């Protein structure tokens, strides 16, 4: 959950040069971002989701 | 031979680097995630790992009972006009929503099945009348035995049916049920029709749902309070909560992201916006 | 007909062991051991026909 | 008898 | 390899047909498992299967679409997509029985200039959601079986309100992938993209799937094909360009049981 | 090797003495108590000592199980115009001050943790009507399950989250739980706070409690009486019960010595002085 | 799977034990064994840096 | 006593100036603008326990006739093998006049008390920018 | 090599950095030297040195410069440009004594309808010449150090004729190497070129070099970055066309000797 | 089978 004590920090994503294309090209374009766990990770306490709900 | 609790890899140092390997190079169209590790892309010490993978084996993950219906029943008072309330569930895990979307996290899966019954009862009318302890029968009728049409007719005989006779206030009820599908596993997903409509047949007799397969697929449980009518009416209700122990999976699916809309994957219309704003540029 | 297996010791007060007995001819009324294996996420990660080595280039 | 684990 | 060989480079060859690429992103085979008949350990139907081999599990071109910077993207399902592919499809309809893999390879070229990715996604047992909120499960045989034109994805979720002679067919909006899970999460089905700068293919090899060892194919499709932009399609400076996308797709090791007269479905 | 249970060392005889050896002269500023022994200052006998520390063992000091809270819950007719009464109870061991008082002789501690619940109902309004037997529903709600908000809501459901289903006039409840801490060690006592306050960021924004860690530490028990609502309102309380199993303990402290005040250290006026008026000259 | 021990016995009416069978997985859900360990005041009593000598002065 | 836990970061944290024990606990009666500072009293150890128990934590003694300082060697403690050092602090030092400063017939005498401490085996994980606290 | 890799496509981890490039021109490594720690052999300050290591031998991003066809050039020098970066900066002010060697990074990228060509290159030692010809050697150490901005060439010599309040600044031509000594053979000392239609970044690895093997880092640059045009900006036809220039240095093996309270120099 | 202590 969002906590303080347990921060995790900052994810960003700058320009280091720039884009450049030549004429007769699109100027703007996507990137898209996956994320993904590494081997060293892991969850426990499991506990219920309040990504689904069933009121009524 | 590596097992749920053990310890995961340690994190081997490693120093300052200047070569042609591009670890953190890739390509995902190729469809694969690139298996990297802190030590591809910055400089590591040495970590000697103790954590485990252990509580989100398959079996941790859904070693938990979840509650998958409510029936009501009641006994009432012999001179009411209404019939004996007696309760008929078609078995399934879509009546309720928490278990359905752990289980939905795959298409297909394989389980010995735990059911653990709670009991409570309470008055209706400011009454001032008691009631004896109620004993309860939970029956199992399997598609194709007779259903019962009324709270004390033949069929409550059970000479082949499963039924529980449960004692009120005692500790709740249970049993085990094995893997009882007649496929090789369940289908939490099921892509077609259970019947093929025939051009040389009317549209409404070829006509089936879509993704449903055997229209009784487990039967039922029919509950009854066995005592006889009393003058002070009671009602009961017996909460039903299942548990899969021994439990395999195959092919992994994304998670229900909008509101379940019936047995099926349809969706409700105003459900469907999940997300929150938030901006592209802000923490 | 006793199976005797150990706790892995989260909080210390050898290894410490517990007994199971089961108690019914249906294997379906048996408790969940937890004694469960784990595998490698490959045929979900790595699905590709040519493996993978990560420090070359995924595409050559 | 007893099995081991 | 030195002698040349390339990862962007594949010949894949069954029956009597040859599919060529200069820039494929490699190949995937779905949960590591390559397609397989039946093994008598796990066998059902004891009849004798017919096993068509190389009259069936050759590549089949279905009808070439066209993807533009309005398109939200198509859908087919395996083997429905195939029910009138030469000898396959009289296999399949001939049968009650009948089990298949496939290898589904979507083709789509463009330029250098041009820009877009397609998310290709083979999905198991891919139930869509129906166009309906008076009656759930509604979608009829016919609109659940396009057979090779496919179907399509939409960004908006419309009800049918006509309650007197309903549509009855799906309603599947793309970010929540026909089904109502989210999208990006799609990646978790075996799938490749073709991102146009990177590749102009993606070829994805199936194994049969399913909670049984052999089922109806006419009642039943096993996999489904989920073609979306992840990023739109993009050329110069054009308002309204359009390239073309190609789906072929070859059976695999097929066998039928339960030979009898042939199934004529209503389609229509 | 030397065990809880051994007996302590026998007393030496010893005789007279007259020598540059000064056992009783020393000196407390370097930090050391002096480890003398009543051979060192007068002459003793030989005994055979049979007494042992056993009883005040870490682990015997703590093992009693000590009230950590009650909660409240109820049943009313379904006429009320108040909800029914549900109790949310964030866990832990400063609601109470014996156990805490214990526990804080030391500033770290890991442990095993075993919950009893003791629960006890009545009858409120001087009514005649009766109740049948009270099913109760204690559910833990880990930080970030969702908190009920109705006794009757989805949350109850419980697909993961553990719950006890109780049944009034049984035995008390029981379970066990792990060391579940995210550090090494429960920490008794943070010097510290959970943000660090940044110039570039409001006062308002960088702000945080002192000696507060994780907000929501260990989650909350929240518990419900299952039962329909009834023409009598029942009002129960469940007790409950901490014990430590398994401890750990490190870096001692002076017990606390003024009444507590809120979950810090923090002391209110008017409780500061404990120590009673005695004589310097007076026995 | 049985642990027998030796109980240390008080008032008396050969060595008397008793008997302990583990009845679950986890550790957590152990009785508390009681067979704890003693260990040397030192740490709190004499923390200095330099060994006490008790019959020599604290200091020279 | 108005609000507990209340102590803002900037008054629990003085820097190397410190701050200063008590003989009176005096109440913060402004609710509209709350000092939020500490206020330990010394007989109670500035934390609601006794000050005569404060042995039981290591310590040293400077008794002028004996000696002319006090050395404690520290490790690092905590419940965690590294942690945040803005947020939190690992130990305290509390120096106490067990017996008060006192010379010849003087009425107001006066000695210093200077601090000398040394970093030992410190090592920082997680390198960013640099943090620049409120602390005014 | 037959599993794809190349003098192209190289990746440099340094601390928590990491570089990646898919189009250099190999690498170099100044006189076939790679950074060393101090040796004992020839170590001259006797106390124990401080050594960041990852706290300061990590890749820093000065501010981005622009190219543009009248863009004469640039320079910067070591360590100079890195006085403010992190801790390196804080250990250089801390102590009276430093030494460190570094891997530059220089990255520009562009299109394959560009055209252009900057020498990079790494001078020991690059003294520059003055703008006065009232007074030699009278540039400040304010101008003669700029930091992470650097300074430019300039194609124009223009002598300081404000005797009164003198400008006491660099006058450094370009074709003079802003030294008196002919660019054109400025390629003995160690550079690359980034030639827009083969590479887009340069990347050298400097030895620290100098006349003793310790030296006050905030007295002396050892190192002088000089990056020059030797073929202009050119793109399609556009009379104005800009690419940026971007600098990423890293630290090696850096030691500190001599440790007081902090310098704090007039910059100004 | 059987631990001693
Ligand atoms: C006396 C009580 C006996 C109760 C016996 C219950 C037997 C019926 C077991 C039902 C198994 C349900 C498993 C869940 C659902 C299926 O996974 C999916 N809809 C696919 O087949
Ligand atoms: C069905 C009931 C399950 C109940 C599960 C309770 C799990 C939560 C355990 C809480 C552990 C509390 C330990 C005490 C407090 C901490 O020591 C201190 N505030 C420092 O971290
Ligand atoms: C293997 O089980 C041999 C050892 C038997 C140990 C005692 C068994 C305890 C009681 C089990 C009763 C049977 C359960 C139906
Ligand atoms: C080691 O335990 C072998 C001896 C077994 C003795 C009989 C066990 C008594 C019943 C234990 C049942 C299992 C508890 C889950």
């Amino acid at each position: 959950i969002d906590d303080s004590f347990t921060e995790g920090g900052y994810i960003s994503v700058f320009y280091q040069t720039r884009i450049v294309v030549p004429l007769s090209t699109p100027r703007e374009m996507d990137i898209l971002g996956f994320v993904s766990a590494c081997n060293d990770f892991s969850v426990r306490l499991l506990r219920d989701t309040t990504h689904i709900e069933q009121k009524a | 031979a590596a097992t749920s609790r053990d310890a995961l890899p340690n994190t081997e140092a490693s120093g300052p680097t200047h070569s042609k390997e591009i670890p953190a190079l890739t390509a995902v169209e190729t469809g694969a995630t690139n298996p990297l590790v802190p030590s591809d892309t910055v400089q590591t010490r040495h970590v000697v790992q103790h954590r485990s993978r252990s509580e989100s084996s398959i079996e941790s993950f859904f070693a938990r009972g979840a509650c998958v219906t409510i029936m009501t029943v009641d006994n009432p008072a012999s001179t009411t006009n209404k019939d004996k309330l007696f309760a008929v569930w078609k078995i399934t895990y879509k009546d309720t929503v928490q278990l359905r979307r752990k289980l939905e996290f795959f298409t297909y899966s394989r389980f010995d099945m735990e059911l653990t019954f709670v009991v409570t009862a309470n008055f209706t009318e400011t009454n001032n009348g008691h009631a004896l302890n109620q004993v309860y029968q939970i029956m199992y009728v399997p598609p194709g035995a007779p259903v019962p049409e009324k709270w004390d007719d033949y069929t409550w005989q059970t000479s082949s049916n499963p039924s529980i006779f449960y004692t009120y206030g005692t500790a709740p009820a249970r049993i085990s049920v094995p893997y009882v599908g007649i496929s090789n596993a369940y289908s939490h997903f099921y892509d077609g029709f259970s019947k093929v409509p025939l051009k040389d047949q009317s549209a409404a007799l070829g006509d089936s749902l879509y993704g449903a397969a055997s229209l009784n697929d487990f039967g039922i449980l029919a509950v009854r309070v066995v005592n006889d009518h009393n003058p002070t009416k009671v009602t009961s209700k017996i909460r039903v909560y299942l548990k899969p122990k021994h439990i395999r999976v195959w092919c992994p699916r994304p998670p229900r992201a909008v509101a379940y809309y019936g047995p099926g994957v349809d969706y409700k219309d105003g459900t469907l916006t999940p997300l929150s704003t938030k901006d592209l540029t802000t923490y | 007909g006793a199976q005797v297996s150990s706790q892995k010791v989260g909080a210390h007060e050898s290894t410490i062991n517990y007994t199971t007995i089961n108690y019914y001819r249906d294997s379906a009324s048996n408790a969940a051991s937890k004694q469960d294996f784990s595998q490698d996420p490959s045929k979900f990660t790595e699905p590709i026909k040519d493996v993978l080595i990560k420090t070359a280039p995924m595409l050559n | 008898g007893s099995s081991s684990t | 390899e030195a002698c040349g060989y390339s990862d962007r480079v594949l010949q894949l060859t069954l029956g009597n047909s040859t599919i060529t690429t200069q820039e494929a992103a490699n190949s995937v085979v779905a949960y590591g498992r390559w397609p397989e008949y039946l093994r008598d350990s796990e066998a059902n139907p004891v009849d004798q299967p017919t096993e068509p081999d190389v009259a069936a599990c050759r590549f089949y071109t279905l009808d070439t679409v066209s993807w533009t910077k309005e398109s939200r993207g198509w859908w087919w399902k395996l083997p429905d997509a195939l029910r009138d592919m030469g000898l396959f499809g009289q296999n399949m309809y001939y049968h009650y029985l009948g089990r298949s893999g496939y290898t589904v390879h979507v083709q789509c070229n463009a330029s250098k200039f041009h820009q877009g990715a397609l998310g290709v996604f083979a999905v198991p047992e891919m139930c869509l959601a129906g166009d309906s909120n008076t009656t759930t499960m509604y979608t009829s045989y016919q609109n659940a079986n396009p057979g090779e034109k496919g179907g399509t994805f939409t960004g908006t979720f419309t009800p049918d309100n006509n309650q007197t002679s309903p549509a009855r067919r799906f309603c599947p909006v793309d970010y929540l992938l026909g089904n109502g899970t989210l999208l990006g999460n799609a990646f978790v089905f075996p799938h490749q993209i073709i991102n146009l700068r990177t590749n102009n293919c993606a070829t994805l090899v199936l194994p049969y799937v399913n909670s049984l060892s052999i089922d109806s194919m006419v009642k039943h499709n096993n996999w489904g094909i989920a073609i979306l932009p992840l990023a739109p399609l993009n050329f110069a400076s054009e308002s309204s360009p359009e390239i073309p996308i190609t789906l072929t797709i070859a059976p695999m090791c097929c066998e039928f049981n339960g030979l009898r007269n042939i199934t004529l479905p209503r389609l229509q």
